[PDB]
RNA sequence: CGGCCGCCGAGACCCCGGCGCACGGACCGAUUGGUCCGUGAUCGGGUAGGCGGGCGUGCCGGUGGCGUAGAAGCCGGGCC
RNA sequence: ACCGAUAGCGAACUAGUACCGUGAGGGAAAGCUGAAAAGCACCCCGGGAGGGGGGUGAAAAGAGCCUGAAACCGGGCGGCGAUAGGAGGGUGCGGCCCGAAAGGAAUGAGCCUCCCCGAAGGAAACCGCGGCGACGCGGGAGUACGAGGGGAGGGGACCGGGGUUGCACCGUCCGUCUUGAAACACGGGGCAGGGAGUUCGCGGCCGUGGCGAGGUUAAGGGGGUUAAGCCCCGUAGCCGC
RNA sequence: CUAAGCCGCCCGGUGGAUGGCUCGGCUCGGGGCGCCGACGAAGGGCGUGGCAAGCUGCGAUAAGCCCCG
């Protein structure tokens, strides 16, 4: 209500959404993550989550991948882990597959076909420096957006 | 090639005001002795009874706009009508 | 800058009108009065009635493209015809013996202009 | 704005010989269909009505 | 003549299909621009369009003009008249004129100018 | 090096169509003008600068109007 | 005939307030829900913030509240996309894609066939001749063709326009001083708003209008008016003779 | 059904331009009104509300007390 979606082609009758506002986490990891996210199975989808957040699979940079190492195997390439993006988007699949169910969906046949994240409200703050000068040091929001839709 | 939008009647002077449109594509802006023929020629007016308020030429338009008169009789011609443009139209 | 020329509609009918008489009768004099009249409001002409008694004959008829102002004295019979006369240089005229009119009626009395001297 | 006194009487007086042409109140937008003539004079007991 | 006005505007219609779109220089390289694309006159000492260099967009000239004859008048020939009104409406002429409707001429007056077109026999650019 | 032959090559030159400009002419406008015709091999690049016309914005005196059957504003398109 | 929230007083608001300087002193930013709070009862999830349903309202306009532009960021769609070089564009067209309305069009589109006229220009087959040769000369012939201007028949839904990209040729950005700017000369991250020949006095000149050997009032006075608008007077003075 | 990347349209976010509104400014011919204080002024400090911090108003009678209209 408060905020809408980018998705135009919602179905009530066969999708279901959920949204976060105002996450104190980085967008750009947030846009890695949901990027790799994106046309998954919800199940699936949290297996990821719950293995980057134990770190034993690394996500992949494709934008935002300055002064990173490589990691072992195929496809690596710049790869980290941001386990705090993993847990915020993991409340927010929840979220989703809470309302599916609700709505009457099977939660094993829901596919994401849709993801995004966005940069929300910057939250300002100042850090001393030398020679008598006050600097920016501000805090980047995430908003989280998730459309999923029942398969057949 | 003359089309009149509006003849309309006025008891109380006693005359026919006429407004009309000269379309003329590619030529001048016609003579006020060949519109008074044709005006009268067409109308079945009477010629020493009839005057052309005026002719005006708008911009790059091939369409003018003329204004006449046409009173019952020259009592009320000269009674109505001043003197400069009747000496304009040569009907004193 | 550029000259806008008379700004009353009666004097810009006048020169249209003499432009078409001239044109009409196939004589110069009248074509010539529209250009003087149309000359430079700053520079249109003014005649006094001394001139007008020292150039002018018993009966001659005179046009002025301008002013006729009355500073002088007059003894002659002139018709004049003149844009605009001062009410003493039409009171003079009068008593003198002649006519102060104006252009268009000294048009319809003469067509043809025969005689008429211009003087600025 | 300054004009001359001579002038403005000769502007009032054209003005007021306007008011009786049919054409120009006609074409300023008035409407005078059912008026009998132009200038309409009327007598002088219209200055005494005050309803 | 009917001949004649036909030539002039197939003249017309290919004089204006061969005329490109004058734009300010650089109006391609900021938004600024983009946004807003104009024609201004390149005033630089150094400025190419104002040497008119080939390989660079042109600029506006007098020659480009229209033939008189058929210079402001609607592609299928007739001449635009905006109506505000059937007052309006009614003063235009079927045969040479065209009536295009104001834009903000509500749906109410809207029907009545089309009915009042329709049994003239007037011609309507933007009926509804 | 001494000559020749044929081709190719500009916005130059020639021709058709259109625009404007300068000058002259006819006709027509209730404030600078408007339509049309005639001549231009002897008019058409342009910085400083001079001159003429036109487009756009806020408000005032008039005049003619639109709008909850949807004004201003904004976004993407069609025409002039 | 002043401005309309970067404007107007610095302050439309808890403004000479917050705040800076030991001190004289200096001094901001900040307006708008809706007709009515009718300001979201109840259910699922979450530690919470909140999310999803469901309600109120003509319209969420949802208090982070009238409209919500540009820059910027994320996603979807169309086009290109890992052997190709130029300031990111210019001319022409091709490939892919969009194409209801406002442009043309079933009173006929792209397209196919045929006939007539035609400016400047303008071939060749073939025949005869000249030249060592490239080749040229006379006829063909001012013919075929030729910008454009007209007509007839067939077919029956596109053409104009737009986004991206490809090919051929061309093209070293914008403003500025300078003889000379792509410059290894200066000002140039992006966007939105603001931003620079104004007023008075004197004088020269021009466009127009009034009166005219005269022209004109100043301060001021009377009438009338909601009013400072409007009407009449006012010769002191100034210029000219 | 090419990864990053580039241009265009749509949707969403960020931001707060534009438009409309105005109990506020600015400028004016005319009209009105023009000094307070040792009978203690102006300017300040501190208090004062049931829940009361700022502004405003008041002064231990403290967002107020009494009397005619």
């Amino acid at each position: 209500k408060r905020f809408g979606y980018s998705f135009q082609n919602f179905d009530p009758k066969r999708m279901a959404r959920a949204s976060a506002r105002d996450l104190r986490i980085s967008p750009k990891l947030a846009v890695e993550v949901c990027r790799e996210l994106r046309g998954m199975m919800l199940n699936d989808a949290l297996r990821y989550l719950d293995d980057v957040i134990a770190l034993k699979r690394p996500v992949p940079l494709k934008r935002y991948n300055d002064s990173q190492g490589h990691k072992p195997g195929k496809g690596f390439g710049p790869g980290r882990y941001p386990v705090k993006v993993a847990k915020a988007i993991k409340k927010v699949l929840l979220n989703v597959k809470n309302n599916a169910v609700q709505k009457g969906l099977d939660p094993d046949k829901l596919k994401i076909i849709h993801i995004a994240a966005h940069k929300g409200p910057v939250l300002r703050g100042w850090y001393p420096r030398a020679f008598g000068r006050a600097t920016p040091f501000n805090e980047q929001t995430t908003h989280i957006e998730v459309v999923v839709e029942e398969i057949r | 090639e003359i089309r009149i939008k509006e003849i309309k009647e006025n008891k109380l002077i006693g005359r026919k005001e006429i407004y009309f449109e000269i379309y003329h594509p590619g030529e001048p802006t016609p003579s006020r002795k060949d519109v008074k023929g044709k005006l009268v020629a067409m109308l079945d007016l009477n010629p020493e009874t009839t005057v052309i308020q005026y002719i005006r030429s708008y911009f790059g338009s091939y369409i003018s706009k003329g204004y006449a008169k046409a009173y019952d009789s020259k009592e009320r011609m000269l009674y109505i009508e001043p003197e400069y443009i009747l000496i304009r139209d040569g009907l004193i | 800058m550029k000259r806008t020329g008379p700004t009353d509609p009666n004097l810009r009918r006048l020169i249209r009108y003499l432009r078409k008489k001239s044109n009409e009768y196939g004589v110069k004099i009248w074509k010539d009065v529209a250009w003087r009249l149309e000359r430079p409001r700053r520079q249109r002409a003014e005649v006094n009635v001394s001139k007008i008694n020292r150039y002018a004959n018993d009966g001659e008829m005179i046009v002025v493209p301008g002013s006729v102002l009355g500073a002088g004295k007059l003894e002659k019979k002139v018709i004049v015809a003149a844009w605009k006369f001062s009410e003493t240089a039409r009171r003079k005229i009068i008593e003198a013996g002649g006519e102060a009119i104006t252009i268009e009626e000294l048009i319809e009395r003469n067509p043809t202009g025969s005689g008429v001297r211009i003087m600025e | 704005e300054d004009i001359n006194k001579k002038e403005k009487r000769l502007a009032l007086m054209s003005a007021i010989a306007a008011t009786a042409n049919y054409d120009l109140v006609r074409a300023r937008g008035h409407i005078i269909d059912n008026v009998p003539q132009l200038p309409l004079i009327v007598v002088d007991d219209l200055q005494k009505v005050q309803k | 003549d009917e001949k004649e006005f036909k030539r002039l505007l197939r003249v017309r219609a290919r004089l204006k299909r061969k005329k490109p779109r004058f734009l300010r220089q650089e109006w391609w390289r900021y938004p600024k621009f983009k946004n807003d694309p104009k024609w201004r006159r390149p005033k630089g000492i150094d400025s190419k369009m104002r040497l008119k260099l080939k390989g660079k967009p042109r600029s506006p000239s007098i020659g480009w003009s229209s033939p008189k004859l058929v210079r402001g008048l609607h592609p299928s020939g007739y001449e635009e008249v905006l109506v505000h009104n059937v007052k309006e409406l009614e003063a235009l002429d079927p045969k040479r004129q065209a009536a295009r409707i104001a834009h903000t001429v509500g749906k109410k007056k809207r029907i009545e100018i089309i009915k009042r077109a329709e049994e003239l026999g007037i011609k309507v650019l933007n009926p509804r």
